[PDB]
DNA sequence: TATCCCCCCTTCGGTGCTTTGCACCGAAGGGGGG
């Protein structure tokens, strides 16, 4: 029995008090069945009304699975959980995981159930199961073990996880392993067959350890080697109209905050006359010179962009139509870290909320692999429809912190 | 003999102490009445006397809202509520009868003084102490406490809900055929049993509630239909709002208008077609709360429409789990819509109105997306399922809007129903400049220190007009320039603004806005045939941008 | 000169750039029903 580790909080800042969003009937049924079974096994014990604490709860059916898995939002608890960032239980980030042929994820979340939680801090994991039509009051409950989603659960489980990881890591130094929340990120430079065989071995090792001391057969693949930051490229053309010339000047201005090397003076001189937009302006020698030099600069990769460990990550998203999205992770509004683009998927060709959900999941997974801090999203969606429909297509097990934006960027600068 | 109910601990604030305040003297009659009631409750057992061992107390006042002069007693628990363990009331949503299921036999139980049956905390009775002056304050006061849950206290409803749930959970486990919804005082019980078997079950439940000492008077216990339940008269096959009457005033003041608005909104749950927008329009600009606001023609027309709808009573129906929820929306105009959540033709299950103005520049499609969102969330809360909308919008318009708008939107499921006034895009802009149109270069400039500025346009052919105006902000100078450029040319026109703010409105495609300027621009843009706008970096020597900038400098 | 919950309006106060006017959220207080 792992002895309990006392956990403190921020001085003079109370715990989580968040309202419960309404849920559908099937999700409520699955949630109540899971909670009753977990009480039968002693993981959760019913709690009284004296608790001034609550966190939401959602039921999500994960990929290639048919039974729902209870997900409890823990963002407020994570943000207010102090000292856990500076406690040495935090994981150093392997800088070699960005460059690997394949990465596989595992559902090692259930392994956290076997460690008892600190009793003094225990009052903060309260959660309510709502009722349909307000027939009955909230069926309140409380974990008795390590929760799934708290930033301190993997931190406390570091010792027992390392006691299992070191034999495998010692045997095979090639494989690099990282852990964020309930997820094990494991990758290698081997081919598909060798990677799958080694991952089988690893899962067998974990299962045998569990035997000796929502589906456990799930597996998701990732390929970090197919990610490239995409510089913006100017349109290729030889016959130019006034409208196209001026909109390219606009794009050069749009790129003037990214780089200091773009020169616009000559092409501004080309537009001294007040001609009609449809009028055709053949390009001149100086105009071609500036255009070619600027295109070379844009091809030249960005410089001056660097990571700062003490700052947050921001992941803007712009909708570009026809199921095309973009994203720009950064820490300071000019020095973009990693841009990108998410093409359309299959099955979501008529669902913008679904497409944004998949984009969120793919951005977060990427950023976790690259750096290990999830980015603070800036979603281009309506808050109420998001809160109403994000659950039905979400299939991850961790939730980032997002803020919404309502002012239109009105930019095709990133859309090529 | 009796079955006790275990307490639930409470505490004050750490570092902060309890309530030490006193009230002011009341009327001698009210004081005597309260004293009698308190002595009666003492000899009943709820209230015990307080000696010198509890020095500080809490003030108590007298109210007469119940009946006329009932001398109903309530205590000023303000300081206590300011200083005790904050609670989390988990049951806050009020039930709606639409979701009730058609039980063949129904009975409503009402618990009398059940807030007083549950006990209190021993430690906190010292802080739950109150004192009443003697008759006409001959003696300074008689000091009391509560060995039961006080009426009007932070945690009273929470603790009562928890206690009643604890009591009724065994009974619910006993029988999976009987449904027992409860909100605070009421205890609706319903089942598909026979007329005698259900009565026997209710009798046994009542005895089971007398086991812990709860009392339910037979007079309040309903016997035959109809059953009046928390404001909704529940007939066997039709819920209905308890009938209400609106004031027939001829000098309508602000609070009378507000009461009219409130009762109309409350009755909107079942009566289809109630409108309150122009009626509420009177409330804008609060100056004096005593005078009488004249009823304008629009207000009186809306009021007459509400009255003529309210003349006849209409009844809803209970939900039936074996059928599929279908909703509908009609566009009343000016920003008002209607709900017809039903399951069978011409059998409503609910009705409502959406009238919130979200955004200073929005249009019909966005407001129909906020309408269906509200229907969806309320349907989730009340039923657990999302209904099948019957939208007025047309598939082509919805596709052309959602594939091209910059945010992300989604409407669950619907089929287009042909019923005017339809929602459609009034004007669709252009993305590429056309061949056979002019070109307007517009620009607005003004100074904050001058409160005046000049705006104008310089087309390709040399036409120029600089119209000076004052008191109009810069974003407004630009908007004016776009207005001039629209007014000057013909059905087709290419307009090249240099302002970043301006283009957002026009591209958003509004049909209505707070600003008259924007409303004029909308009128012009509907009138024109093919309009293309364009942005240009300001102050970069780009064609006529600086040419007109120098003039408006 | 009592408490607490849903909902419906309007007023003013904070945000963010949308740059300082403008759009856009958040409670305060107004009524309806418990
Ligand atoms: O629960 C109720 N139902 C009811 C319907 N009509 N009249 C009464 C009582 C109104 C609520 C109450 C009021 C003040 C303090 N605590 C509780």
């Amino acid at each position: 029995p792992i002895e309990t580790v006392p956990v403190k909080l921020k001085p003079g800042m109370d715990g989580p008090k968040v309202k419960q969003w309404p849920l559908t009937e099937e999700k409520i049924k699955a949630l109540v069945e899971i909670c009753t079974e977990m009480e039968k096994e002693g993981k959760i014990s019913k709690i009284g009304p004296e608790n001034p604490y609550n966190t939401p709860v959602f039921a999500i059916k994960k990929k290639d699975s048919t039974k729902w898995r209870k997900l409890v939002d823990f963002r407020e608890l994570n943000k207010r959980t102090q000292d856990f960032w500076e406690v040495q239980l935090g994981i150093p980030h392997p800088a070699g995981l960005k460059k690997k042929k394949s990465v596989t994820v595992l559902d090692v979340g259930d392994a956290y159930f076997s460690v008892p939680l600190d009793e003094d801090f225990r009052k903060y994991t309260a959660f309510t199961i709502p009722s349909i039509n307000n027939e009955t009051p909230g069926i309140r409950y409380q974990y008795n073990v390590l929760p799934q989603g708290w930033k301190g659960s993997p931190a406390i489980f570091q010792s027992s996880m390392t006691k299992i990881l070191e034999p495998f890591k010692k045997q095979n130094p090639d494989i690099v392993i990282y852990q964020y929340m309930d997820d094990l990120y494991v990758g290698s430079d081997l081919e598909i067959g060798q990677h799958r065989t080694k991952i089988e071995e690893l899962r067998q090792h974990l299962l045998r350890w569990g035997l000796t001391t929502p589906f456990l057969w799930m597996g998701y693949e990732l390929h970090p080697d197919k990610w490239t930051v995409q510089p913006i490229v100017l349109p290729e053309k030889d016959s130019w109209t006034v409208n196209d010339i001026q909109k390219l000047v606009g794009k050069l201005n749009w790129a003037s905050q990214i780089y200091p090397g773009i020169k616009v003076r000559q092409l501004s001189k080309l537009l001294r006359g007040t001609k009609a937009l449809t009028e055709v302006i053949p390009l001149t020698e100086e105009a071609e010179l500036e255009l070619a030099e600027n295109r070379e600069i844009l091809k030249e990769p960005v410089h001056g962009v660097y990571y700062d460990p003490s700052k947050d990550l921001i992941a803007e998203i712009q909708k570009q139509g026809q199921g095309q999205w973009t994203y720009q992770i950064y820490q300071e509004p000019f020095k973009n870290l990693k841009t990108g683009k998410y093409a359309r998927m299959r099955g979501a060709h008529t669902n913008d909320v679904k497409q944004l959900t998949e984009a969120v999941q793919k951005i977060t997974t990427e950023s976790i692999v690259i750096w290990g801090k999830t980015p603070k999203f800036k979603l281009p969606i309506q808050k109420e429809t998001w809160e109403t429909w994000w659950t039905e297509y979400w299939q991850a097990t961790w939730i980032p912190e997002w803020e919404f934006v309502n002012t239109p960027p009105l930019v095709k600068l990133w859309y090529q | 003999p009796i079955s006790p109910i275990e307490t639930v601990p409470v505490k004050l604030k750490p570092g902060m102490d309890g309530p030490k305040v006193k009230q002011w003297p009341l009327t001698e009659e009210k004081i005597k009445a309260l004293v009698e009631i308190c002595t009666e409750m003492e000899k009943e057992g709820k209230i015990s006397k307080i000696g010198p061992e509890n020095p500080y107390n809490t003030p108590v006042f007298a109210i007469k809202k119940k009946d006329s002069t009932k001398w109903r007693k309530l205590v000023d628990f303000r300081e206590l509520n300011k200083r005790t363990q904050d609670f989390w009331e988990v049951q806050l949503g009020i039930p709606h009868p639409a979701g009730l299921k058609k039980k063949k036999s129904v009975t409503v139980l009402d618990v009398g003084d059940a807030y007083f049956s549950v006990p209190l905390d021993e430690d906190f009775r010292k802080y739950t102490a109150f004192t009443i002056p003697s008759i006409n304050n001959e003696t300074p006061g008689i000091r009391y406490q509560y060995n039961v849950l006080p009426q009007g206290w932070k945690g009273s409803p929470a603790i009562f809900q928890s206690s009643m749930t604890k009591i009724l959970e065994p009974f619910k486990k006993q029988n999976p055929d009987i449904v027992i919804y409860q909100y605070m005082d009421d205890l609706y019980v319903g089942s598909d049993l026979e007329i005698g078997q259900h009565r026997t079950k209710i009798e046994e439940l009542r005895q089971h509630l007398l086991r812990w000492g709860l009392t339910t008077p037979d007079k309040k216990h309903q016997k035959e239909p109809p059953f009046l339940w928390m404001g909704y008269e529940l007939h066997p096959d039709k819920w209905t709002v308890q009938p209400i009457v609106l004031p027939e005033k001829d000098s309508w003041t602000v609070n009378d208008i507000q009461k009219l608005v409130g009762k109309l909104n409350w009755a909107s749950q079942i009566y289809p077609g109630i409108k309150v927008r122009q009626l509420s329009k009177l409330l804008r600009g609060t100056k004096a709360l005593t005078e009488v606001i004249p009823l304008t023609e629009e207000a009186e027309l809306e009021l007459a429409e509400n009255r003529e709808i309210l003349k006849e009573p209409v009844h809803g129906v209970y939900y039936d789990p074996s059928k599929d929820l279908i909703a509908e929306i009609q566009k009343q105009g000016q920003g008002q819509w209607t709900y017809q959540i039903y399951q069978e033709p011409f059998k409503n299950l609910k009705t409502g109105k959406y009238a919130r103005m979200r955004g200073a520049h929005t249009n019909d499609v966005k407001q129909l997306t906020e309408a269906v969102q509200k229907i969806t969330t309320e349907s989730i809360v009340i039923w657990g399922k999302t209904p099948k909308f019957k939208l007025p919008i047309q598939k082509e318009t919805w596709e052309t809007w959602w594939t091209e708008y910059w945010q992300a939107t989604w409407i669950p499921e619907w089929e287009f129903v042909n019923t005017p006034p339809l929602v459609k895009l009034w004007y669709q802009l252009e993305k590429e400049p056309i061949v056979g149109a002019e070109t307007f270069y517009v620009d607005g400039a003004a100074n904050r220190e001058t409160k005046l500025g000049k705006a104008g346009y310089v087309t390709n052919k040399g036409r120029q007009k600089v119209v000076p105006l004052t008191n109009t902000t810069n974003q407004k100078t630009e908007l004016q320039a776009i207005y001039l450029a629209l007014q000057d040319s013909g059905l087709e026109v290419n307009i090249v603004t240099n302002s970043q703010y301006a283009l957002g409105i026009i591209q958003a495609q509004p049909d209505k806005s707070e600003s008259e300027l924007v409303n004029q621009i909308i009128e012009q843009l509907i009138k024109k045939e093919k309009v293309y706008l364009a942005w240009v970096p300001a102050h970069k020597g780009i064609g006529g941008n600086e040419q007109v900038d120098k003039l408006v400098s």
